[PDB]
């Protein structure tokens, strides 16, 4: 078929029309975080982890709704994408009540995994 | 090598320097398909290739002068974008003192008019 | 950027499926699998703004709605708001070991993953 | 000889009704016959109830009017055969100045004419435009007239409505729709509301006239349930219209048919968006979509969907009845027309005004809305309200242009105008801004959802004297993120307030945070209310106005205040009038 | 009751699009949405009663629960915030001893902040059952309250 | 099973019979993503199912006699090639006898002008 032509981190990568970034970065094993999207279900654009930094478009792109085009260029972890990131998980953490681990591993100076074995 | 053999089938422009066909026909191929592609090839030698049937300008040079002039007509078209250049590079008041005297030729301002032009 | 926190998180007698507002990043994933996959459409968002919330049916508890207790809104979650009862004496967090076989339990062959520790 | 009455949402908000009914009283029990009718807003806000007594074409309009006036201006005015010249307030050989620089196009009918009566509008050159385009106009031709004229927005960011015509009418559709913005969203704006109130009729014809221009068969009209004057007198200007055959199945004897159905919304700023408005109308809960596909492509149901504000409708018909070329010969090189400004906050004299582009914003308040109020100083102007920015003093040249207000760091806005002059706080004006938007975001997305919130905590510690050092750069930190990273344009523009106060009135910032003082003491958690003995009478009225009994004294003694059971609500400065109480 | 709802749900029936306009008018029947009437708009409109819930609950114009008797439109927009409409909600919250958005226990009450009223000249202006008030002051709006709740016990 | 359940997918009319999506939420689900890529679901029951929200017709029935009106309501539109059937199948005569006697309701022949339509 006819082949987009993209660059997704300094890699040039011959993707097909009709896919979005992270579908095109999931095939050619490129970490995009996300948190709302799923291949069943029409894209949501809630959390907006999946940013990437699109040269020729002033701001931040999802994408896991933008759809790959030809001669594209994309970062997918520049300096503005991961301070977005960061502030999006931190916003994210701020209304996040939770035990990652218990108070039990926190206090072993191994860390041995006290919950889980007992 | 600044890039890789990929890019090539993604860039605007090509100049193709020296027997590229000739002393590797698997180039020659990669630079016919990569005008089919949608690219725009300039071959520049000192004599017959087989690149020349798919260029949109070809140069048939002899001396290193006819790139100096080049570079001066870059400067005289005001290509040279030299509040960036004095940054990334030095050497640039060197250079614009070099190149000063050299005559632009109709073939090096038509080369400098390719290249800003990309 | 820490300050107020909602706190909402009351004890369920569900069987199979622990839901815990506090531990929610409101992705909608649940909802909308229940709504587009599933098609049963038993969870839904409510209030809104920083009071929303996912809630069932009228603010039911899970086995009053038309859940048909498939796991698919706890199969989705990405940030453990929706979890499925470990089938174990004593819940507890472990890393598991999964091997795909068939649902043996009517014609359709789903397949699945079993997940298991020892 | 003809009554008209002002009873628009603030005419009958000050006694309108009231006025009306004791003048048909009145007429009844002296045994005339004079029409009396009601009419829309004329911008003179500040003079309702407004009566205009018009013999022929002679227009007096009378001011503040009372019920113990009305037999008076009855028995010596149409009775008498005298103008009273005396509560007269207005008239048509002598108008107010506050209209003589205004160039009115969207409200060039409004309190001019009945509201609900099709018959007064058509006599004013109404229903013209469209039964020119429905002769003798090809709906390219409407499109065309609509790009020369240069028409955009008015109401939104602003964007050629041309190219929104031609993209809703070049997309493929058996059925297209045609939407209508008659919701205000912003907290303080009241102009589509009035032109609802006071010229239904032109917002219905420039809808016709997009549906013609673009092919569709079906409009609705997005009004928010919470104004009934809108709604009703929307609904018998399309009765009115229908039973005309000017709306609905064969308009005017030929093939278009276009009709408008009324979709009350149930209430919110995010459903004013294109995405949320759509969803809202679709019966789902209003939380924006995405950006593909768009409302031109499909909209409402997955079909074309042109979505435009009420005043840009309103100035359809004019430009059609006048061309395009005198539309464009009003205002800048980029910004053309006129356009509708809701006056507010402390002015002195506030209402609806329309201003042609390119009028600085220093000849709205200082000409136009007559200074401000009790002659005091003038701090900022907040343009576009919520989603918009504090311009200052020393900006007050920016002339009205999309393009010159955006290089404040504000916006146009729907085109509300909220003076706040030397006694307003602007950390406290930017809470108040923060605490809107979070209780009107939708909550999808966690930028808009959380990032809102911490910001208005932020502004809430720094307004209680609880803010830490250290706070401006992350609040600005935080409104960069939020701008940058929502979805829906509630997100993107809720930082504006916050990042404009930050740019040009920093030091009231850094004095609620670093000598902890108000400069312009409003925010009660960082003033000090005190009794100066030598200035004190002690009548107790200040003490027997407390909610908190705070004050205590003895007759014709110094009063002495009880610091530790001060609420700080300022009845002492609004009950003293020996200047007594000091705030600082 | 569940009967007044038949026209309300007749009109508006055959498309799952009119959701908002049955609440509108279930809340005009009803003064507020039960939970009962939401179980039949669902069982007849054929909406998820999950859909049902998150319009209600989105919507500011909706209430879950009964609203007093009187209901005090507080105008908290621009023009009445600048000219010190915060003092006024305050008072009143002081006085009939609620917050903002709920109802007193003698269920005569309900303190419920709107926007822009319209008579942007009269700021600050409050709103109670039709009736309005402009150019208020913290204690000409105890004052107001004082003499709705006199002249009502008068009766 | 005559065919597979990815024909399902690509199918022009789908008649769920009984209890489908009840039984098997699964099968409930590919009904569902098979009407949304564009088939025609017609579901008989005696009762209400899950699959009747995105149903053309539905039909409650509670007796077989339903299926025979459809078939000879089938040959009064003269839906049925008897040159091929008598070709491939046996007992045609005899099933033109046992229903010919039989009532044509207004359901049974909306149901055979599906079938034959599709
Ligand atoms: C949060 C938000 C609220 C909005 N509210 C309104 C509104 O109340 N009225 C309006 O005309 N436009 C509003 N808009 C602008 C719309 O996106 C859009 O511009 C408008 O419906 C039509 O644009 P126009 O100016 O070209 O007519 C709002 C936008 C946003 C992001
Ligand atoms: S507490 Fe649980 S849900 Fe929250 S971040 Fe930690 S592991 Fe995830
Ligand atoms: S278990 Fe299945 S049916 Fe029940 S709420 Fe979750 S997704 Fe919906
Ligand atoms: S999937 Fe989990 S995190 Fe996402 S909305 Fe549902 S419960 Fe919350
Ligand atoms: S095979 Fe049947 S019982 Fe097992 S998961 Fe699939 S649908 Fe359910
Ligand atoms: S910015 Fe995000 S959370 Fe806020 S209204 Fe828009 S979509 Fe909703
Ligand atoms: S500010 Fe209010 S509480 Fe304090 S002394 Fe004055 S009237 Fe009393
Ligand atoms: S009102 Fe003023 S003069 Fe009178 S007792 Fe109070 S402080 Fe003294
Ligand atoms: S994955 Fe959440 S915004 Fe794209
Ligand atoms: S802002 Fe309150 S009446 Fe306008
Ligand atoms: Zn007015
Ligand atoms: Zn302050």
């Amino acid at each position: 078929m006819r082949l987009v032509r993209v660059n997704i981190d300094n890699k040039e990568i011959f993707a097909e029309e009709g896919k979005t970034i992270l579908e095109v970065a999931h095939e050619n094993n490129i970490e995009i975080p996300h948190l709302c999207y799923d291949k069943r279900l029409k894209p949501y654009g809630a959390c907006g982890l999946c940013v990437v930094e699109i040269e020729g478009s002033p701001k931040l792109a999802r994408a896991c709704s933008t759809y790959v085009t030809d001669k594209m260029v994309i970062k997918t972890d520049s300096p503005r994408v991961r301070n977005a990131r960061k502030m999006a998980l931190e916003l994210l953490l701020s209304e996040h009540r939770g035990d990652c681990r218990p108070p039990c591993v926190l206090a072993c100076p191994a860390h041995t995994d006290c919950q889980g074995y007992v | 090598s600044t890039n890789s053999f990929d890019e090539i089938y993604s860039t605007d422009l090509i100049v193709a320097v020296g027997k590229v066909a000739e002393n590797h026909a698997v180039m020659g191929a990669k630079l016919k398909k990569a005008v089919e592609l949608g690219a725009k090839l300039v071959t520049i030698n000192n004599g017959e290739t087989r690149a020349d049937e798919r260029a949109i300008a070809t140069y048939k040079i002899d001396n290193t002068a006819f790139f100096k002039a080049t570079i001066k007509a870059l400067f005289e078209m005001k290509a040279v974008d030299e509040d960036y250049v004095s940054k990334i590079a030095v050497n640039l008041d060197e250079l614009k003192d070099d190149v000063k005297n050299v005559e632009v030729t109709d073939e090096a301002s038509e080369f400098a008019k390719i290249i800003a032009g990309a | 950027l820490s300050g107020y926190k909602h706190k909402r998180y009351e004890p369920q007698k569900h069987p199979f499926i622990e839901r815990n507002p506090d531990k929610c990043i409101l992705c909608g994933l649940c909802i909308r699998v229940c709504e587009e996959v599933v098609g049963v459409c038993a969870l839904g968002f409510v209030n809104r703004g920083f009071e929303t919330i996912v809630k069932p049916e009228f603010g039911l508890p899970l086995e009053e709605t038309s859940c048909i207790s498939c796991g698919q809104c706890a199969d989705i979650c990405p940030t453990g708001a929706c979890i499925g009862k470990q089938p174990v004496a004593k819940q507890v967090p472990v890393n598991t070991v999964a091997t795909k076989t068939v649902c043996t339990f009517c014609g359709m062959g789903c397949e699945m993953l079993v997940e298991t520790k020892g | 000889m003809k009554i008209r009455v002002g009873l628009g949402s603030c005419g009958m908000a000050a006694g309108g009704n009231k006025v009306m009914e004791c003048i048909q009283q009145e007429l009844r029990s002296r045994n005339l016959d004079i029409p009396v009718e009601p009419t829309g807003c004329i911008g003179l806000c500040f003079f309702e109830p407004l009566v205009d007594v018009i013999d022929g074409d002679d227009v007096y309009t009378y001011g503040n009017v009372t019920p113990e006036m009305i037999p008076k201006i009855i028995e010596s005015h149409v009775i008498g055969k005298k103008p009273l010249d005396e509560f007269i307030v207005s008239t048509s050989f002598e108008p107010y100045p506050m209209l003589k620089s205004q160039v009115r196009i969207a409200l060039k009918n409004c309190g001019r004419i009945n509201p609900e009566d099709i018959d007064d509008y058509i006599k004013n050159g109404g229903y013209e435009a469209l039964k020119k385009v429905l002769t003798s106009m090809t709906p390219e031709e409407v499109i065309e007239e609509i790009k020369i004229s240069g028409l955009r927005g008015r109401g939104g960011a602003g964007f050629p409505t041309w190219f929104k015509w031609d993209a809703a009418r070049k997309a493929s559709g058996d059925i297209k729709y045609v939407v209508c913005n008659a919701d205000e969203g912003d907290p303080g704006a009241f102009m589509d509301r009035s032109i609802l109130e006071g010229d239904p009729h032109a917002v219905l014809e420039g809808m016709t006239i997009a549906a013609y221009a673009i092919g569709a068969k079906e409009g609705y009209i997005y009004v928010r349930a919470e104004y009934p004057l809108a709604i009703k007198r929307l609904e018998i200007a399309i009765e009115q219209a229908r039973n005309r055959n000017l709306l609905g199945n064969n308009i005017l004897n030929t093939n278009f048919s276009f009709d408008i159905k009324l979709k009350k919304g149930a209430g919110a700023f995010v459903c004013g968006e294109e995405t949320a408005l759509i969803a809202s109308i679709e019966g789902e809960r209003g939380m924006p979509r995405l950006k593909p596909p768009f409302p031109a492509q499909s909209g409402l149901w997955g079909r074309p969907t042109n979505i435009n504000n009420v005043e840009t409708y309103a100035n359809v018909p004019w430009i059609i009845t006048n061309g395009g070329k005198a539309f464009a010969s009003l205002g800048t090189e980029k910004s053309k027309g006129t356009k509708v400004f809701a006056l507010a906050g402390k002015i002195k004299r506030g209402g609806l005004v329309e201003v042609p582009m390119g009028m600085s914003l220093r000849e709205v308040i200082y000409n136009i809305g007559g200074g401000i109020k009790d002659d005091k100083a003038f701090k900022a102007v907040q343009m576009g309200g919520p989603s918009g920015g504090c311009i200052p003093a020393d900006l007050i040249d920016t002339p009205v242009d999309y393009e010159s207000i955006t290089k404040t760091g504000a916006i146009m806005g729907s085109g509300g105008m909220i003076v706040m002059d030397e006694t307003t706080c602007m950390v406290d004006i930017a809470r108040f801004f923060l605490e809107f938007t979070c209780k009107e975001s939708c909550g999808k997305c966690t930028y808009c959802r959380v990032g809102t919130r911490r910001m208005l905590e932020i502004l809430d510690r720094i307004c209680n004297g609880e803010g830490r050092d250290g706070d401006l750069e992350l609040l600005e930190e935080l409104a960069v993120s939020v701008k940058d990273g929502s979805l829906c344009g509630l997100g993107q523009t809720a930082p504006n307030p916050v990042l404009t106060t930050l740019r040009y009135f920093k030091d009231e910032y850094i004095a609620h945070i670093r000598d902890k003082k108000c400069p312009a003491k409003q925010c009660k958690a960082l003033i000090t209310y005190s009794i100066l003995p030598e200035k004190c009478t002690g009548c107790g009225l200040c003490a027997r106005k407390c909610p908190t009994k705070a004050i205590t004294g003895e007759r014709l003694k110094p009063h002495v205040i009880d610091q530790s059971k001060c609420t700080k609500c300022g009845t002492c400065m609004n009950v003293c009038r020996f200047g007594a109480v000091n705030v600082e | 009751d569940l009967s007044l709802l038949d026209p309300v749900l007749d009109e508006y029936k055959g498309e799952k699009s009119n959701i908002i306009a049955i609440l509108q008018k279930t809340q005009e029947i009803y003064r507020f949405l039960p939970l009962d009437a939401l179980n039949y708009i669902s069982e007849k409109t054929g909406v998820k009663k999950a859909k049902i819930y998150g319009i209600a609950t989105f919507y500011a114009q909706f209430r879950l629960k009964p609203v007093g008797k009187y209901v005090i439109l507080q105008c908290q927009g621009t023009a009445c915030h600048v000219n010190g409409s915060e003092e006024i909600k305050n008072a009143l919250c002081d006085e009939l001893n609620i917050k903002p958005g709920d109802t007193t226990e003698d269920g005569m009450f309900t303190l419920e902040e709107v926007a822009c009223l319209g008579c942007c000249s009269l700021a600050p202006v409050m709103m109670i059952n039709g009736e309005t008030y402009g150019k208020l002051t913290p204690d000409k709006a105890r004052e107001i309250i004082r003499r709705i709740y006199e002249r009502e016990k008068n009766v």
